[PDB]
C-alpha cells in the first residue's frame, strides 16, 4: 500500500532484481504521475521496464505471425481462425501498453521538459518514436500510415535536437541513430537512407573518440559495435 | 532481426540443486569350381555316368586346394578340349605324365604339389599345346628332362621355390617368354644353359647362389636376380640390347659400371638395394640413361650423389635412404620434377624435413629454387630463459648495447618480448649474422605457453641470480630439464647475473651436480655483472657469437645454411611489411600475402608458399599454423611479439564480479580491447586451441580429498611414470589432451586438479591420473590407477597411449635412450604389483621394459614360482587385452607356420601369409619391426570398430610374435582378375563389385573416414559367382596406416586432380574420383593399366585432367555408356560438383542401372513417334525411326554401333508408324511404312532407291504389324495395316515386292468415327497365334480365319469411377493370361479376361504415382511372361508384375516425358528394350537403351539389398555388445 | 464432450510456442476440468506449463529472500518492511498458483485414475509432492510441518507404486526418485537419506541398462546425469 515516490522507485528496484516487469511498469506509471521531472536513474528504470514489457509481447507477436504465415498455406479454417484470434489478442495487448506509454510521454514527460533540458526531450522523443514503431509493426493500412508519420515526425525532431546540442559520441544520440535507422530499414523500406544516417553517425563518433573519457569511451563502443554490425548486415546484401 | 537497443537497458548493463528439467522427448557350361570342397578322390567322375559326355567341352576347371592324389588316367582321356587345367595343393607324389595326352591343353597349373625328387617326362607323348607349365614350389631335384622333346611351344615355365641342386640340362627349348628359378638351391648355370632360347624376356632367378650369366641372349627384357652372392655384375648382362629392368637387391657388390658399359637404350628400373656401393658414376655420359625411371639405392654406403643425376629426367622413384652418410642432395635434381616418391629414412640433411608436408615433391622444388640462386642464411635463435626474475631484461638490454634504456625501472616480462638485433662482426668474415632474442617469462604463471616456442634450432641461455647462491641454482634444474626435453642437441650457456651483490662457490655445484647428469650440453658458463659494460660482457659476447657459429647440429653448420634467394627476398618483404601492419591486429590474411607476393617480382607459386612459411617460422619471423584442427591457416602472424604479448594477457588478469565459477574456470566472455583497429573471433578461440586455457594454469594447485570406491590392492592396478621433473607444458597439455576417454554414453564426473583428473563413471570404472611425491625421493611421479575390470583395462590402454603420445610428440628429449653412459632414458615407467591378494603391505616395482621383454610367456612369476600373477591384470597395455574380447589371438588353435613361402602366396613376396584358424583358412599378416606396439594398437583400436560386410574384418591378433589375422581373399586382389582373368568378367559382376566398394565408401564416409587410397590392388575379392551376398572387399588397412603415421599421396595412376597437385586439402570427392577411376578400369577390364605400365608419366599426366578417352573407342568392350555418365559426373575437376558417395551408391543401388545400357541424344529439334528394331541381322542391329517435326514424311535411319543419324525425306505426308517384314528367300528385309495420306510405302534394307508404294489407302495409317502364320504347312508371314477406319489391308510376306500389292483379306472392322490404332500378338504359340487388335474403344480378335472372334466392349463398365477414362479411343493392348487396355489420356489401366470377358482388375497409375512425390499413360509394353511396363506421360517408369504384386519399382529423375516403349536385340546382347524420352530445358528426344534381362535381377538384386541391409544391421550388435 | 477440447489443446500448443505460460495454464486447467483422462502429451504440457509459471515465481522468491537476508543486517526499517511486503506478495502469488494446481490435481486428476493405471497415478503423486515441497520452500511453522507431511505421504505412495509395478529405468520412476531425493536433502535436511535413495535408484537403473531400447536410452540417461550430479554434489564434504 506504499504510495510515495521513494517507496515506488525502490519497489521498481526490487522488481528489476525480481524479474517481474509488470509491477515495475505500474511503479513508473505512478512515479511519472507524480508529475516530477525524472532523474537519470528513474528514467533508466522506466525505460528498461517498459522496454521489457513491450519486448515480451513483441516476441510473442512475431512468433505467432510466423506460425500464421506457415499455416496459411495448408488452409484449415479452424486453425487459422484461432491463430488470428490469438494474434488479435496479442495485438490488442500491445496497443494497450503502447497507448499507455505514448499518453504518458505526451502528457507528462515532454510537457514538463524545459527548453534547456535537451537530453531529456530527446530521450522522450526517442522512446515515443520507438513505441510508434512497435505499433506500426502490427498496424496495417491507414492506422499504419498515421503511426509511421507520427514516428517519423518524432524521430526527425529528436535527430534535429540531437544534432544541435548533443555531441555525436553521446550514447543517447547513438541509440537514437540506431533506432532511426532501424525505422528507415524496416518500416520505410529505404535501406539507403538508413545506411547513410548510420554511416554519418559512425564517422561523427570516429571524429570525437580521440578525446573521450574511458567511462564515456566504453559507453560509446558498446553501442558502436552494434551499429557497425547493423551496417555490415545491411551492406552485405546489396545489388547482386 | 535488426539490432535495436533500449539505451536504458544499455545503462542497466550457485547451482544449489538439480531437479526435474522438462526433457519431454518431442551351350555346355565351361567353368566349374571345385576348390573349396575337400575332395580326397575324383574317381567318381571318371566313370561312364550321365555327366561323362558333358565333360568333353570344359576348357576350364579348378581342382586346387583339395586333397586329390594320383589324378585318374580315365578322366584325363575323358575330355579332349580342356585348355585351363588348374589344380594345386593336391596331395600327389609324382607327375602323372599322362595328363599331357589330350589334344589341345594349356595353362596346366600345378603350383604347390609335393612332386617327387624327379619329374622326368615320358617321351611317348608329343603334345606342344602347353603354354604354362607351372612347377611352382615343388620338392624337385632336377628340371624335367624331356621338356625339349615333348612340349615345344612352351612359353611360361615357372619352377620357383624348388630344391633343384645339380646343374640342369642345356634346355633346348625355343619358345620361352618368362623364366623363373626363384628360391632354388643352384650352384651355377652351364655355358649352354640359355644358348638355345632366343626368345626369353623375363628370366628371374631369386634367392639362389649364382655367380655369372652364361651368354644371355639379346632377347632379354626383364631380369630378376636379387638375393645372390656376387662381387660385381658380370658383363653378360652389360651387353643385352633390349634389357628393360634389373633387380639386383640383397647382393654384395662394390662397383656399378657407368653408362658406357651397359650398351642398352631401354633401361627403366634399376634395383641395387642392400648392397655396398661407394660411387654412383654418372660423369662420362649422363644422357645415356635418359629413360631410366626407377633407381633404388637404399641400405648402401653412398658417399654423395653426383651432380650429373640432374640429366635422367625420366627418374620417377628414387631411393637413397638408410645411407647414414649422404648429408647432401645436389641442387641439380630440382630439374627432375617427375618424382612422386623419395623416402628420407635414416639420413640427415642440411635442412629440416617432414614438418607437415615434404611429400617428396616440395623437396624437388626447394632444390630447384636453390639451384636458381643459393645464398647463405644467418638467423639463429637466442632464447633467454630465467626463473621468476634474474638478469634477463637487464642482461639483454646491455648485451644489445642499447644506450638509451629509457625506462629507469623496467617491469616484469610478459609473454616472450621477441626482439631482433643485428651483429656485424668487425673481422675478416663479413658475415653479418642477425639472430632473434626471446626473453621468455620468468614468472611461473606463464609456464604453460613457453614449450610452444622451444625449437630444436636455438642457442638457449639461462640466468642464475647468484645473490641466492648454491640455493637458487637448485631451482633452475627444471629449466635445463625442459631444454633437454624440447631440444636435445641445443647448446645452453648458463650465465651468472650478480657479482656486485656479494657466494661465488656456485661453480663447484654447477660442475659437480648440474654439469653432465641427464642435462643438456652445457657448453660454457659465465658470471657477468649484467649492470654495466665490462670485460666480462665482452667475453660473454665473444662466447655467444663463437657458440652460435659452431652450432653444427648433425655437423651441418646452421649459422651458414644454404637456401634459395627467393627465401631471402620473401623474408625481406615480410620484414618491410612488419612496419606497415595495423598495431591493433598485426595478423595478415592469406589474400594479403598473395597480394604482397604479386606486388613484387617473387618466383614462388601457391605451392612453394607452404614450405617457405614453415622454414621462415623455424627461423623466427612469422608463426603460421597449418594444422587442420586449428582452423586458422588463413591467418598469418607477422611480428609475433604482438601475438605472444596478447596470448599471455589472460594468464595475468582475471576479474569476476561474483564467484560464479571456481578459480581456474572461466566462462566464455569477450573483451573488446582494441576497437576497429576486422574483429575476428578465430584468434579468440585459438586462445583455447593452443591448449593454453577453463584455465589449467592457476587451477586449485592443492589436490582435493578423494576416496576410491575400492582400494583392496587387488581389484586396482597402478602404473608409475617416475621422471626427474614434470615439464612446464606437460600437466596442462596432458589434462587437455585427455579431454574425454571413452570406455567402449553419459559424460563422467570430471575433476580438474592442477596435476590430476580423476574422471569416473561408476564404482566399476575410474581413472586417476594423479601426481604424488614419495618421501625420500626428490623425483616427481605420475601415479595412474584404474580398476581391474574390462572397462578399466580399456581406460588404462587409452590413457597410457595418450600420455606416451604426448611425450613422444612434444618432449623427444626424455623418451630417448642415451647410449652414452647408461640407458637412463629419464622416464622410468614403473609398474606396481602385489603377490598377496589384498593387504599385501607393499607394492613391488618392476620396470616396464623388462616386463615387455617377458613377452615369451603370458604369466609372470617371482623366484618363488608357486604363486603367480597374470600380466594382463598388472599391465593390460603390453598384452593386447584392452580391446574388445572377441579379437583375442587364441594361439592354441592357430595352425600357423611362418617358415614356408608357399603359404606366402597372398601377395608377391609380401608380408601377408596363409594359415588355419578356428578350422577355416585365413590370411595372416606378419608385422615387421617398423610398426611399434603403440602404433600397432593405435591401428587396431580404430580397426576394431569398422565391421562392414564389403570390408576386410579383423578376426584375431596377438603377441609372440606380432601379427594380424584378417579374412582370406580366396580370389585375391581385383587387379590380377582384371588383368589376366577378364573372361570371368561378364558385364554383370562389375556392377556388384562397384556396389560393394560404393557401400564401403558410403559407410566409411558416414564414419567421417575417407580411404584416400583406392586402387584395384585394394579391392579384395572372395567369389566370382555374381549372385552372391559378399563379393567385393576393400582393405581397411590403408586408412589405419594413414592415420597411424602422418602412401597418403596416393598412387600416381589412380589419383584425384586435387590430391596430386597438393594445393588444396583433400575430401571425399577424391574418393569419388578414385571410385570413378575404378569404374573406368573395370569397364576397360584392365585396359588402361596395361597401357600405363609401359608409359607411367603419361599414364599419370593424362588422367590428372578430366580428359580420359572414350572407353568404347580406345578399348574393345561393351559400351554401357550409362555408367560412363556416372564416371563423367565423378570425373569432374570441381570437387563439390562430383556426387557424394551416398548418391552414387543409391543410383547404383537401383537395379535398373546395370540393365540400362545407354542413352542417345538425337540432334537438335526433331520429333519422332515411331520405331522398329532389326532382329534378323543380329550381328549388328540398327534402329529405324520416323519423323514428326515435318508434316511430310522423312525416314530417319539411325545406327547403334556408330550412333550415326541420317534423315531422308520419303513421303509427302508425315509417317506415323513403321514395320519390318523379312523374307527368308532372296535374303532381304523390306521396310514398309504408313502415313496420314494412306500411302503404304515399301523400301529395301540396303537399297535406298528401290521404293514402290502400295495401294493408296483412303485414310491415315495408324499401325503396321508383321505376324507369324505358318498355316500353309510352311514358313509363311502376312502383313497387317492399322488405319483410321478399321479396314484391314492384310498382305502376304512375298507380295510386298510388286507395286501396289493386292490385299488378301480386306477387313473393314471399324467405322469413320471408330478408327483402329493398335495391334498385338499372342504370348504363346499353342493357340495358333490368336491376334488381338483394338479399334476405337472395343477390343476384337481373329485367327487364320480372319473373322471377328470377339466383340468385347469396354465403355459399358459397371465400376464407373470416371467416364472418359473408359469412353475414349484405345491406345495399347497386350495379349497374356489377362488383357491390359489403356485409353487415350487414361492414367488407369483396365484388366480384362479372354474367356469371361470381365474387368478382373483396374490398376491406376496415379494410385502409385502420388505416393512417391501431370502423369498419365503414354505407351505400353509387356514382357514374355514376367513383368509389365507402363510408360507414364512424365519421366517415371513403373515395373508391373502381373503375377502377384502390382508395383515393383518406380524409376524417375532420368527424363521428363516417356514417348516410346518397345524392345529389341543387339549384338550378342539379345533382348534389350528401348525408350526415347525427353529432357526439356526445344525438344530433345533422348533415345535410351535398357536391357530387358532384369525382371529376375530387378527382384534378385533387391533380394541382395534386403539381405544386404539385414547383415549391415545385424552384426553391428558386435559394436553394442 | 460439450466443449471443444482440440481447440484448447491447440491453443496451449501455440502458447508454448509463444511463451505465454499463463494462457496455457488456464487452457490446460479448463481441459482437465472437462473431466476426462488426459493423454501423455496433454498431461506433460500441463506439467511444463504449470512448472514454468510456478518456477518463475520460485526464482523471484529466492532472489528477494536473498536480498532480504543481505539487507536485514543494515538495520533499515523502511528497506526491511518494503522487502518483507514484496516477499509476502510473491508468496501469496505462489500460494494462489499452488492451491490452484493442488485442487486441480486432487479434485480432478488423481480421482479419475483406475487401479491398473500405474503411470498416471505415479505421475500425479509426483506432481503433488513437487508442489507440496514448493510450498515448503515458502511455508514456515506448523503449516510448514503439515505441507512436508503431505509431501512425504504422497512421495511414499508414488515411490511404492512405481517400485512395485514398474522398472527402475522408466523416466517417470527415476524422476520420482530425483524429486524424492531432493525433498529429503533440501526440505528434510537429511543428506544421508537423500543419498541412500539416490544411489538405490542409480544402481537399480544400472542393473538393467543392457536391454534398454535406444529410444528410452537418452530419456533415462539425460536425467540419470542429474541423479549422479546431485550425488556428487551432496557427498562433497
Ligand atoms: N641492484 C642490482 N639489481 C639487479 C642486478 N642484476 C639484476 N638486477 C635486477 O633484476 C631486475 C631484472 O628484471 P627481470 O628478471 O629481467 O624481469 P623478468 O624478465 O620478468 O624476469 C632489474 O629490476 C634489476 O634491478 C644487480 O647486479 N644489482
Amino acid at each position: 500500500g506504499m504510495v510515495d515516490r521513494e517507496q515506488l522507485v525502490q519497489k521498481a528496484r526490487l522488481a528489476e532484481q525480481a524479474e517481474r516487469y509488470d509491477d515495475m511498469a505500474a511503479a513508473m506509471k505512478n512515479v511519472t504521475e507524480l508529475n516530477e521531472p525524472l532523474s537519470n536513474e528513474e528514467r533508466n528504470l522506466l525505460s528498461v521496464a517498459y522496454k521489457n514489457v513491450v519486448g515480451a509481447r513483441r516476441s510473442s507477436w512475431r512468433v505467432i505471425s510466423s506460425i500464421e504465415q506457415k499455416t496459411s498455406a495448408d488452409g484449415n479454417e479452424k486453425k487459422i481462425e484461432m491463430v488470428r484470434a490469438y494474434r488479435e489478442k496479442i495485438e490488442k495487448e500491445l496497443e494497450a501498453v503502447c497507448q499507455d506509454v505514448l499518453s504518458l510521454l505526451d502528457n507528462y514527460l515532454i510537457k514538463n521538459c524545459s527548453e534547456t533540458q535537451y537530453e531529456s526531450k530527446v530521450f522522450y522523443l526517442k522512446m515515443k518514436g520507438d513505441y510508434y514503431r512497435y505499433l506500426a509493426e502490427v498496424a496495417t493500412g491507414e492506422k499504419r500510415a498515421t503511426v509511421v508519420e507520427s514516428s517519423e515526425k518524432a524521430y526527425s525532431e529528436a535527430h534535429e535536437i540531437s544534432k544541435e546540442h548533443m555531441q555525436p559520441t553521446h550514447p543517447i544520440r547513438l541509440g537514437l541513430a540506431l533506432n532511426y535507422s532501424v525505422f528507415y530499414y524496416e518500416i520505410q523500406n529505404a535501406p539507403e537512407q538508413a545506411c547513410h544516417l548510420a554511416k554519418t553517425a559512425f564517422d561523427d563518433a570516429i571524429a570525437e573518440l580521440d578525446t573521450l573519457n574511458e567511462d564515456s569511451y566504453k559507453d560509446s563502443t558498446l553501442i558502436m559495435q552494434l551499429l557497425r554490425d547493423n551496417l555490415t548486415l545491411w551492406t552485405s546484401d546489396q545489388q547482386d | 532481426k535488426s539490432n535495436s537497443i533500449s539505451v536504458g537497458e544499455f545503462y542497466r548493463d550457485q547451482r544449489h540443486s538439480n531437479s526435474l528439467g522438462p526433457i519431454f522427448d518431442h551351350e555346355y557350361i565351361t567353368s566349374l569350381d571345385l576348390s573349396a570342397n575337400e575332395l580326397r578322390d575324383i574317381d567318381a567322375l571318371s566313370q561312364k555316368c550321365c555327366i561323362s559326355v558333358h565333360l568333353e567341352h570344359l576348357e576350364k576347371l579348378e581342382l586346387h586346394q583339395n586333397a586329390l592324389t594320383s589324378f585318374p588316367q580315365q578322366l584325363c582321356e575323358t575330355l579332349k578340349s580342356l585348355t585351363h587345367l588348374d589344380l594345386h595343393s593336391n596331395k600327389f607324389t609324382s607327375f602323372p605324365s599322362y595328363l599331357l595326352k589330350m589334344s589341345c591343353i594349356a595353362n596346366l597349373d600345378v603350383s604347390r604339389n609335393d612332386i617327387g625328387p624327379s619329374v622326368v617326362l615320358d617321351p611317348t607323348v608329343k603334345c606342344p599345346t602347353l603354354k604354362q607349365f607351372n612347377l611352382s614350389y615343388n620338392q624337385l631335384s632336377f628340371v624335367p628332362e624331356n621338356l625339349t622333346d615333348v612340349v615345344e611351344k612352351l612359353e611360361q615355365l615357372i619352377l620357383e621355390g624348388n630344391k633343384i641342386s645339380g646343374i640342369c640340362s642345356p634346355l633346348r627349348l625355343k619358345e620361352l617368354k618368362i623364366l623363373n628359378l626363384s628360391k632354388n638351391h643352384i650352384s651355377s648355370l652351364s655355358e649352354n644353359f640359355l644358348e638355345a632360347c632366343p626368345k626369353v624376356e623375363s628370366f628371374s632367378a631369386r634367392m639362389n647362389f649364382l655367380a655369372a650369366m652364361p651368354f644371355l641372349p639379346p632377347s632379354m627384357t626383364i631380369l630378376k636376380l636379387s638375393q645372390n652372392k656376387f662381387s660385381c655384375i658380370p658383363e653378360a648382362i652389360l651387353n643385352l640390347p633390349h634389357l628393360r629392368s634389373l633387380d639386383m637387391s640383397s647382393n654384395d657388390i662394390q662397383y656399378l659400371p657407368g653408362p658406357a658399359h651397359w650398351k642398352s637404350l631401354n633401361l627403366r628400373e634399376l634395383l641395387f638395394s642392400h648392397n655396398q656401393i661407394s660411387i654412383l658414376d654418372l660423369s662420362e655420359k649422363a644422357y645415356l640413361w635418359s629413360r631410366v625411371e626407377k633407381l633404388h639405392l637404399s641400405h648402401n654406403k653412398l658417399k654423395e650423389i653426383p651432380p650429373e643425376i640432374g640429366c635422367l629426367e625420366n627418374l620417377t622413384s628414387l631411393d637413397v635412404s638408410y645411407n647414414l652418410e649422404l648429408r647432401s642432395f645436389p641442387n641439380e635434381m630440382g630439374k627432375l620434377s617427375k618424382i612422386w616418391d623419395l623416402p628420407l629414412d635414416e639420413l640427415h640433411l642440411n635442412f629440416d624435413f617432414k614438418h607437415i608436408g615434404c611429400k617428396a615433391k616440395d623437396i624437388i622444388r626447394f632444390l630447384q629454387q636453390r639451384l636458381k640462386k643459393a645464398v647463405p642464411y644467418n638467423r639463429m635463435k637466442l632464447m633467454i630463459v630465467g626463473n621468476t626474475g634474474s638478469g634477463k631484461t637487464t642482461l639483454l638490454q646491455q648485451l644489445m648495447k642499447t644506450k638509451k634504456s629509457d625506462l629507469g625501472m623496467q617491469s616484469a616480462t610478459v609473454g616472450i618480448d621477441v626482439k631482433d638485433w643485428p651483429i656485424q662482426i668487425r673481422d675478416k668474415r663479413k658475415r653479418d649474422l642477425v639472430l632473434n632474442v626471446w626473453d621468455f617469462a620468468g614468472r611461473e604463471e606463464f609456464y604453460s605457453t613457453h614449450p610452444h616456442f622451444m625449437t630444436q634450432r636455438a642457442l638457449y641461455l639461462a640466468v642464475y641470480d647468484l645473490s641466492k647462491g648454491q640455493a637458487e641454482v637448485d631451482a633452475m634444474k627444471p629449466w635445463l630439464f625442459n631444454i633437454k626435453a624440447r631440444a636435445s642437441s641445443s647448446p645452453v650457456i648458463l650465465v651468472g647475473t650478480h657479482l656486485d651483490v656479494s657466494k661465488a662457490c656456485m661453480s663447484k655445484i654447477t660442475k659437480e651436480l648440474l654439469n653432465k647428469r641427464g642435462f643438456p650440453a652445457i657448453r660454457d658458463y659465465h658470471f657477468v655483472n649484467a649492470t654495466e659494460e665490462s670485460d666480462a660482457l665482452a667475453k660473454l659476447r665473444k662466447t655467444i657469437i663463437n657458440e652460435s657459429l659452431n652450432f653444427k647440429i648433425r655437423d651441418q653448420l646452421v649459422v651458414g645454411q644454404l637456401i634459395p634467394d627467393c627465401y631471402v627476398e620473401l623474408e625481406k618483404i615480410i620484414l618491410s611489411e612488419r612496419k606497415n601492419v595495423p598495431i591493433e591486429f598485426p595478423v595478415i590474411d592469406r589474400k594479403r600475402l598473395l597480394q604482397l607476393v604479386r606486388e613484387n617480382q617473387l618466383q614462388l607459386d601457391e605451392n612453394e608458399l607452404p614450405h617457405a612459411v614453415h622454414f621462415l617460422n623455424e627461423s623466427g619471423v612469422l608463426l603460421h599454423f597449418q594444422d587442420p584442427a586449428l582452423q586458422l591457416s588463413d591467418l598469418y602472424f607477422v611480428e609475433p611479439k604482438w601475438l605472444c604479448k596478447i596470448m599471455a594477457q589472460i594468464l595475468t588478469v582475471k576479474v569476476e564480479g561474483c564467484p560464479k565459477h571456481p578459480k581456474g574456470i572461466i566462462s566464455r566472455r569477450d573483451v573488446e580491447k582494441f576497437l576497429s583497429k576486422n574483429y575476428m573471433s578465430q584468434y579468440f578461440k585459438l586462445l583455447e586451441k593452443f591448449q593454453i586455457a577453463l584455465v589449467p594454469s592457476s587451477l586449485s594447485d592443492h589436490r582435493p580429498v578423494i576416496e576410491l570406491p575400492h582400494c583392496e590392492n587387488s581389484e586396482i592396478i597402478i602404473r608409475l611414470y617416475e621422471m626427474p621433473y614434470f615439464p612446464m607444458g606437460f600437466w596442462s597439455r596432458l589434462i587437455n589432451r585427455l579431454l574425454e576417454i571413452s570406455p567402449y554414453a553419459l559424460r563422467p564426473n570430471r575433476m580438474y586438479w592442477r596435476q590430476g583428473i580423476y574422471l569416473n563413471w561408476s564404482p566399476e570404472a575410474y581413472c586417476l591420473v594423479g601426481s604424488e611425491v614419495l618421501d625420500n625421493h626428490p623425483e616427481s611421479f605420475l601415479k595412474i590407477t584404474v580398476p581391474s575390470c574390462r572397462k578399466g583395462c580399456i581406460l588404462l590402454g587409452q590413457v597410457v597411449d595418450h600420455i606416451d603420445s604426448l611425450m613422444e610428440e612434444w618432449f623427444p628429449g626424455l623418451l630417448e635412450i642415451d647410449i652414452c653412459g647408461e640407458g637412463e632414458t629419464l622416464l622410468k615407467k614403473w609398474a606396481l604389483y602385489s603377490f598377496n591378494d589384498g593387504e599385501e603391505h607393499q607394492k613391488i616395482l618392476l620396470d616396464d621394459l623388462m616386463k615387455k621383454a617377458e613377452e615369451g610367456d603370458l604369466l609372470v612369476n617371482p623366484d618363488q614360482p608357486r604363486l603367480t600373477i597374470p600380466i594382463s591384470q598388472i599391465a593390460p597395455d603390453l598384452i593386447l587385452a584392452d580391446l574388445p574380447r572377441n579379437i583375442m589371438l587364441n594361439n592354441d588353435e592357430l595352425e600357423f607356420e611362418q617358415a614356408p613361402e608357399f603359404l606366402l602366396g597372398d601377395g608377391s613376396f609380401g608380408s601377408v601369409y596363409r594359415a588355419a584358424y578356428e578350422g577355416e583358412e585365413v590370411a595372416v599378416k606378419i608385422f615387421n619391426k617398423h610398426t611399434s606396439l603403440r602404433l600397432l594398437r593405435q591401428e587396431l583400436v580404430v580397426l576394431c570398430h569398422l565391421h562392414h560386410p564389403s570390408l576386410i574384418s579383423l578376426l584375431a591378433a596377438g603377441i609372440r610374435p606380432r601379427m594380424l589375422v584378417m579374412e582370406l581373399a580366396s580370389k585375391g586382389s581385383l587387379d590380377r582378375l582384371l588383368q589376366q582373368d577378364k573372361a570371368s568378367l561378364t558385364r554383370t559382376l562389375q556392377h556388384r563389385i562397384a556396389l560393394h566398394v560404393a557401400d564401403g565408401l558410403r559407410y566409411l564416409h558416414s564414419a567421417m573416414i575417407i580411404y584416400r587410397d583406392l586402387k584395384p590392388h585394394n579391392v579384395l575379392l572372395f567369389t566370382l559367382y555374381p549372385n552372391a551376398a559378399i563379393i567385393a572387399k576393400i582393405a581397411d588397412y590403408g586408412i589405419a596406416q594413414y592415420c597411424c603415421r602422418m602412401t597418403s599421396e596416393g598412387t600416381p595412376g589412380f589419383r584425384a586432380p586435387e590430391v596430386a597437385r597438393g594445393n588444396v586439402i583433400y575430401n571425399q570427392q577424391a574418393d569419388v574420383y578414385s571410385f570413378g577411376l575404378l569404374l573406368y578400369d573395370i569397364l576397360t577390364t584392365g585396359g588402361r593399366i596395361v597401357e600405363g605400365l609401359k608409359f607411367p608419366n603419361e599414364f599419370d599426366e593424362l588422367e590428372i585432367q578430366g580428359k580420359l578417352p572414350d572407353p568404347v573407342k580406345e578399348y574393345g568392350c561393351a559400351p554401357w555408356p550409362m555408367v560412363e555418365k556416372l564416371i563423367k559426373q565423378c570425373l569432374k575437376e570441381n570437387p563439390q560438383e562430383r556426387p557424394t558417395s551416398a548418391q552414387v551408391f543409391d543410383i547404383l543401388n537401383s537395379a535398373e542401372l546395370v540393365c540400362l545400357t545407354r542413352r542417345i541424344l538425337l540432334p537438335k529439334n526433331v520429333i519422332v513417334e515411331c520405331m522398329v528394331a532389326t532382329h534378323h541381322n543380329s550381328r549388328n542391329a540398327s534402329i529405324w525411326l520416323g519423323c514428326g517435326h515435318t508434316d511430310r514424311g522423312q525416314l530417319s535411319f539411325l545406327d547403334l554401333n556408330t550412333e550415326g543419324y541420317t534423315s531422308e525425306e520419303v513421303a509427302d505426308s508425315r509417317i506415323l508408324c513403321l514395320a519390318l517384314v523379312h523374307l527368308p528367300v532372296e535374303k532381304e528385309s523390306w521396310i514398309v511404312s504408313g502415313t496420314q495420306s494412306g500411302t503404304l510405302l515399301v523400301i529395301n534394307t540396303e537399297d535406298g532407291k528401290k521404293r514402290h508404294t502400295l495401294e493408296k489407302m483412303t485414310d491415315s495409317v495408324t499401325c503396321l504389324y508383321c505376324n507369324s502364320f505358318s498355316k500353309q504347312s510352311k514358313q509363311k508371314n502376312f502383313l497387317l495395316v492399322g488405319t483410321a477406319d478399321g479396314k484391314l489391308a492384310i498382305f502376304e510376306d512375298k507380295t510386298v515386292k510388286l507395286k501396289g500389292a493386292a490385299p488378301l483379306k480386306i477387313l473393314n472392322i471399324g467405322n469413320v468415327s471408330t478408327p483402329l490404332m493398335c495391334l498385338s500378338e499372342s504370348t504363346n504359340s499353342t493357340e495358333r497365334n490368336v491376334m488381338w487388335g483394338g479399334c476405337g474403344t472395343k477390343i476384337f480378335s481373329f485367327s487364320n480365319d480372319f473373322t471377328i472372334q470377339k466383340l468385347i466392349e469396354t465403355r459399358t463398365s459397371q465400376l464407373f469411377s470416371y467416364a472418359a477414362f473408359s469412353d475414349s479411343n484405345i491406345i495399347t493392348v497386350v495379349v497374356d493370361t489377362a488383357l491390359y487396355i489403356a485409353k487415350q489420356n487414361s492414367p488407369v489401366v483396365e484388366v480384362w479376361d479372354k474367356k469371361t470377358e470381365k474387368l478382373c482388375g483396374l490398376i491406376d497409375c496415379v494410385h502409385f504415382l502420388r505416393e512417391v512425390m501431370s502423369g498419365r499413360v503414354k505407351t505400353l509394353c509387356l514382357q514374355k511372361n514376367t513383368a509389365l511396363w507402363i510408360g507414364t506421360g512424365g519421366g517415371h517408369i513403373l515395373l508391373l508384375d502381373l503375377s502377384t504384386r502390382r508395383l515393383i519399382r518406380v524409376i524417375y529423375n532420368f527424363c521428363n516425358s516417356v514417348r516410346v516403349m518397345m524392345t529389341a536385340q543387339l549384338g550378342s546382347l539379345k533382348n534389350v528394350m528401348l525408350v526415347l524420352g525427353y529432357n526439356r530445358k526445344e525438344i530433345q528426344s533422348c533415345l535410351t537403351v535398357w536391357d530387358i534381362n532384369l525382371p529376375h535381377e530387378v527382384q534378385n538384386l533387391e533380394k541382395h539389398i534386403e539381405v544386404r541391409k539385414e547383415l549391415a544391421e545385424k552384426m553391428r550388435r558386435t559394436s553394442v555388445e
